[PDB]
DNA sequence: TACG
DNA sequence: TTACG
């Protein structure tokens, strides 16, 4: 159960013009803000009363109303522009305030394909009961990728979880580390390991596998 | 200018909790003050806000009844009262503050809030060994967020990718932090991960070899 | 002159007892300065023109109408919106619960400056019944509402009218006194005046 | 608000041996269930009691408990074990019943790029007032495909909505059916509208554009 | 037969409340647990709230606490989900289950639709997309239509290859919008006639419209 | 004498005082009982546990189990805490509380696989039980007969009660102090029996 | 409504 | 403070 939506993600190179929209059907208001979210960062107030740039604000942001629908435009996409976009509802005054989905602007690349690890599991954490096995996708674009567990070649799901990097400063690559975790008893009725990445770098889909202990 | 929220952490489902948010470098007077709240990985929900001239509040659905905004001009301060909270009520909460009703121009940093049965505990680290190049340290089983990795006491920063915690089904977090190295520097240079839990004080320094 | 919170009976007869209320302060300051934008930007606003003689003109003010059926004046047919704005619903309601008074039209007015106006009249439609109770909301720059009582087949009455401040006419007043608000002669910043009134059929 | 979440994504060749795992820490108890369910049908029920075969269901499926873990185990994929997986958490008598998320078992299939199309809107529907662009992403594998709106070189988000097929029963392909939407007045401010699709299968983003009246 | 059908489904304003039933023909609900298990478009089962019909003990998910109430009448086996105050949140398809167990589902029902909105019912309109140039692809957008479902046929059921009609999409205005597709050799273009036969049976509407070039 | 009808049954009034037991039958719904037993029986780390009498090491005839955070010695055996109640049990615990005023924090359960497995006679009266203990016994599964047998004095009454499918007893007052109680033995076959008792162990 |  | 049926 979850409250709120994960950011949709839209792909942009520097210097293109980026025109996010905000449906408010039936609204009768143009009391609408947008907002902007870099990571671990708090939100940063670009646009108020639909139109009128904040302090602070480049020229190359505008806001526009057409209809019920409103709109915030980047003319010429900066590096510093790309970021996590929100909209606010039209905000009447007594009422609730509501924001939508936000947009996350990510920066396109060259399709990189990505190195992959494969780690068994320390001996301490196989003396306390437990064995993770991990699958690190160093440095690739673009973010789909499909990470796929075999144990004696049967293909696991359920037991693993993942987690992506944001999108890296330096060279514009995501990275991916997938756990899969098995009691010891369940880790030792097996002896082949393995990590299968699928990605649009990749020609045919690699793997890492490993035999217990060796 | 700032606004500081505070009183955040952590309580068990149908527990309670007091936010705060105080201003410094400027005065609350006539600004609606709102709390929007943002889950990992998730978009902003903005959860309430009250008018500070009139002391007029609103509420999101997912949460009336339970939660109560209130103010005082005499000490420059807002608050949010968290009744019978639920898991799904965990987020990190913002502060902020409004010039218009709805235009929120300052923000605070936020505050965690995590809402779970599970216990303070600090991480088990263990070694993501290099084989026959990239290493790490899988910081397991720990609770609440966050955690902060470093490597080599900071000396190692390049190559590095610390990872977005996984909440397990126990209610504890996981994470791993890795870095790409050139094989020959293996035998000769040490590696350690740097391990910090403030929530339980666990500090763990972990050497990670072949 | 009366500009203080209270009741006053400003006439008797010939129809009965005129009554008019003050509340000022009503809306609270901040709370009114927000209202004023965002009527001001948010609110369908048109000049529209009467007609006196044989010629058309164009109203020294904005208007916009709220309810389920018209208002004709001057010729005009302010055809009725159904959907009220919510800040205006709010604000209906209120008066509602606290006067005891029910309302289901608005009138909004936007004088946007010193030279726009609204000339002598009294609210006596056929629509809007025979002592009719009507109710005024102010926000923006302080107006004069002026007041004068019809003579039988002079007296005067000044009300200001300031941010916030709710007015509310009642018994006679629409029957033995007429009402405007005047053009200045100072600059003055914008107006939103909002009358709530009962339509009929 | 989601009460749910959408199914995980699995992806098998027929033959494939597939253990779901099912997580429930810190349980106590083996009443387990595990259901199968196809698009537009009712799940059936596979296992009863983490490891009873139902009356009636296939013997590839087996279902076993391992300490806090619940695994559902179909031992070689027949063309119609394609389905999502439910698996019902540890009920305790008197208490609430949980069904974990679902698990979707797809069919492995080559690379293929999508057929891509777009269709300016009916003149019809322009003589109403809403101007509808659609784009159709036919016959592709995988399902991932990402779609970006351009209106005179200007990038759109949150103006367009899109849906996807479920897996083609005989050439295992999906399709994407993506719907921008302007009002007539927008519609008719710009000239040049097009659907730019990335893919697996596609080294470069492929274009499909049309000019406004053409 | 040991069948169970659902009704009292159907469409309901916000705050509005329907009444569920679930008859019991082919076996009896005298000593079972009768289930509501809900699913959202798109979403997992979300399980709603069951009833011991021995004892008439209940329990409910916490989303629906306070607003649902199962009930039994062993007297003319039949089940019922009171569901008062219905959020636009608890959409879905409703299914009714019976076990011999405290929790293992051996019987479903096919389940009706709730539909919780603020639109009205209102049949499509059916606009066409023309076949331009690619290999011939063509079809129909059936938009603006409320509630859900809606049958698409491509010329009274002869063609059925090629076609792919598209899960629908909710729109910002609150109504349905759908589109059908079917890709065609060219060279029938000039030969071959093409209509979609839309049934929207909650307007009682019924549109063939036919789809050519310009 | 015999006791197999809902009632408050006062079976002595001395040398002690009062021992009372009382009897529900249906406590539990049928269907929810036979749901209970087979979810007690799946569920419940049952085990033979291997007592000691004279030197003498022995299989107890029946398999256990306990809850609640504090140890429990019978028989120079230990059962050690285990402090995660079964939701069942613990939802069980509370109903008996509610629907008696009286309170527990520890639970023995037994199985009883058949007609050979049994319980010798003994009474409920360790240390750790405090005086006068309040026991609750809930059943489930096949008849079994709880007998009891007066305790005489410095130098004989009997009272049998079938337990049945979902029944609770309540002994309560110097019920441990005069009497003793076993699960004798049958002779005709025995579905398995689950009984749980819940007791208050101090410190 | 044309008046400041 | 279990070996019986
Ligand atoms: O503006 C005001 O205070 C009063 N307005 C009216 O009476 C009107 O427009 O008919
Ligand atoms: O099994 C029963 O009914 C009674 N059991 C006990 O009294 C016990 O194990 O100490
Ligand atoms: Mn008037
Ligand atoms: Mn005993």
């Amino acid at each position: 159960i979850q409250m709120t939506q994960s950011p949709s993600s839209l792909s942009a190179s520097v210097g293109d013009r980026v025109t996010i929209t905000c449906r408010a059907s039936q609204s009768v208001s143009s009391a609408v803000a947008w907002y902007q979210q870099k990571p671990g960062k708090a939100p940063k107030l670009l646009i108020y009363s639909a139109s009128s740039l904040y302090s602070g604000v480049p020229s190359r942001f505008s806001g526009s109303r057409s209809g019920t629908d409103f709109t915030l435009t980047i003319s010429s996409l900066q590096p510093e522009d790309f970021a996590t976009y929100y909209c606010q509802q039209p905000s009447y005054i007594y009422y609730p305030v509501t924001f939508g989905q936000g947009t996350k602007v990510e920066i396109k690349r060259t399709v990189a394909a990505p190195s992959v690890f494969i780690f068994p599991p320390s001996d301490s954490q196989l003396k306390s009961g437990t064995a993770s096995v991990v699958c690190l996708l160093n440095n690739f674009y673009p973010r789909e990728a499909k990470v796929q567990w075999k144990v004696d070649n049967a293909l696991q799901s359920g037991n693993s979880q993942e987690s992506v990097t944001e999108q890296d400063s330096k060279d514009s690559t995501y990275s991916l580390s997938s756990t899969l975790t098995l009691s010891k008893a369940d880790y030792e009725k097996h002896k082949v390991y393995a990590c299968e990445v699928t990605h649009q770098g990749l020609s045919s889909p690699v793997t890492k596998s490993f035999n217990r202990g060796e | 200018v700032q606004l500081v929220e505070s009183g955040g952490g952590l309580v068990q489902p149908g527990g309670s909790l007091r936010l705060s948010c105080a201003a410094s470098g400027f005065n609350f007077s006539y600004s609606s003050i709102h709390w929007v709240r943002q889950a990992p990985g998730k978009g902003l929900e903005w959860v309430a806000y009250i008018y500070s001239s009139s002391g007029y509040t609103s509420y999101a659905d997912s949460v009336k009844g339970r939660f109560t905004i209130s103010a005082d001009t005499s000490k420059n301060t807002a608050y949010l009262q968290m009744n019978s909270l639920r898991a799904e009520d965990t987020a990190v909460y913002y502060c902020a503050r409004g010039d218009s009703w709805y235009a929120m121009d300052y923000w605070g940093q936020g505050t965690l809030v995590t809402v779970s049965s599970a216990s303070t505990k600090g991480p088990s680290v263990f070694p993501l060994a290099p084989s026959s190049a990239a290493l790490g340290c899988l910081v397991k089983d720990y609770f609440p967020e966050p955690v902060t990795v470093s490597w080599n006491s900071g000396a190692l920063t390049s190559g590095v990718h610390t990872f977005p915690a996984v909440l397990q089904s126990s209610g504890l977090y996981s994470l791993s932090s890795v870095v790409t190295v050139p094989s020959s520097s293996l035998g000769t240079q040490t590696y350690i991960c740097n391990v910090n839990h403030k929530p339980s004080n666990t500090k763990v320094d972990k050497k990670v070899e072949p | 002159v009366i500009d203080r919170e209270g009741v006053y009976e400003i006439s008797l007869s010939p129809t009965g007892v005129s009554r008019v209320c003050l509340y000022p302060g009503f809306v609270d300051v901040k709370e009114a300065d927000w209202i004023l934008e965002q009527l001001s930007q948010d609110v369908p606003w048109k000049q529209r023109t009467g007609i006196r003689e044989d010629i058309t003109y164009q109203q020294p003010r904005l208007t916009a109408w709220y309810g389920e059926l018209p208002y004709t004046y001057s010729r005009i047919t302010m055809e009725p919106n159904p959907h009220w704005h919510p800040v205006l619903r709010t604000l209906k309601n209120r008066i509602e619960e606290n006067t005891g008074h029910t309302f289901n039209s608005l009138l909004c007015n936007l004088y946007r400056n010193e030279k726009d106006s609204v000339d002598w009249h009294s609210d006596d439609c056929p629509s809007l019944g025979r002592s009719p109770i009507i109710a005024s909301l102010s926000f923006g720059a302080t107006r004069t509402f002026e007041m004068r009582k019809k003579p039988p087949p002079v007296e005067r009455v000044k009300i200001p009218l300031d941010h916030g401040t709710l007015l509310i006419m009642e018994g006679a007043t629409q029957a033995d006194w007429q009402h405007r608000v005047p053009k200045e002669y100072h600059s003055r910043e914008p107006r939103v005046n909002l009358t709530f009134r009962t339509v009929y059929p």
